[PDB]
C-alpha cells in the first residue's frame, strides 16, 4: 500500500493499556497464583502468551472471569512477567531469574525464555 | 510519521 | 529501574490484538456508522482515541455493547481510522484526506489531525 | 533486548 506510518504508535496503545490495568479499568479476568490474584485485560494476555491464547479461544474457558494457575507457578515470576507484557520491560535478576524463566515457559512467551537462557549461560 |  | 526492554514487544502485542480483530475474537462493541457497523475492543479504541476514553470510562456508556457515531461521520474515514489504531499504519490519500481529518477531529486523536494539517498545508 |  501507500500508508504512512506513526513510529510511537504501539508504544503509546501499550502504555494506556497499563494506565487502564492500573485503574482497574474494563479488566475481565482474575489469574489467581496460589495465594496471589492479579487483575488483567484478556485480550493483552493472550496478545502476549500462547498459553493464555490456548485457554481464551477454547469456547468454555473464553467465558471464565477466574484462572487458576498450576501450584508449582510463582506469584513474583507471574508479576514480573504481567509487568513485561504491559509495558516492555523485564524486571529480571539473579534472585529472580529461576521463578521468571519457569512461568515464561509455562506462560510460552518464547522472547522472555530466550533471554533467561542467555543471562543464565553467561553465568555458568 | 515515516514512509514504512 | 534495572529493567531489559524487548523493543519489538508493542509492535507484536499491536499486531496480535489487529489478529484477534480480523477474526472477531473477544471483541466486545459494535461501533455504528450510518449504515456501516465495525466490531472492536474497547480498551484499544480507548488507548487511542479521546472520544472512546470519555466514553468507555461512562458509569453507563461502559456497559454498552452498540455506540452510534453522529450521522455527519463518514463511514470510510472511520474505517481508516480503525485500521490505523490496530496496525499504527494511517492509509491517507487526496480523496479521503478531509474525511480523515474530520473523522480523528471527532475521535480526538491529536497526532492523526497533525499529519492532515500538514498533508493540506503542503497542496495549498 | 536492549537496555533502555
Ligand atoms: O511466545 C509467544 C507469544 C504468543 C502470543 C500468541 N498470540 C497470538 N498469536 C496469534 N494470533 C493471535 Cl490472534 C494471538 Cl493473540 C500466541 C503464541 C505466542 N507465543
Ligand atoms: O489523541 C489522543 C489519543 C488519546 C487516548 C486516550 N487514552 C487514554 N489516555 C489516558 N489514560 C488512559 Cl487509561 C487512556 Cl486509555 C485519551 C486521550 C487521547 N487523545
Ligand atoms: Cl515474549
Ligand atoms: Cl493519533
Amino acid at each position: 500500500d501507500s500508508c504512512i506510518q506513526f513510529t510511537r504508535h504501539a508504544s503509546d496503545v501499550l502504555l494506556n493499556l497499563n494506565r487502564l490495568r492500573s485503574r482497574d479499568i474494563l479488566t475481565d479476568v482474575v489469574i489467581v497464583v496460589s495465594r496471589e490474584q492479579f487483575r488483567a485485560h484478556k485480550t493483552v494476555l493472550m496478545a502476549c502468551s500462547g498459553l493464555f491464547y490456548s485457554i481464551f479461544t477454547d469456547q468454555l474457558k473464553c467465558n471464565l472471569s477466574v484462572i487458576n494457575l498450576d501450584p508449582e507457578i510463582n506469584p513474583e515470576g507471574f508479576c514480573i512477567l504481567l509487568d513485561f507484557m504491559y509495558t516492555s520491560r523485564l524486571n529480571l535478576r539473579e534472585g529472580n531469574i529461576m521463578a521468571v524463566m519457569a512461568t515464561a515457559m509455562y506462560l510460552q512467551m518464547e522472547h522472555v525464555v530466550d533471554t533467561c537462557r542467555k543471562f543464565i549461560k553467561a553465568s555458568e | 510519521w515515516v514512509i514504512p
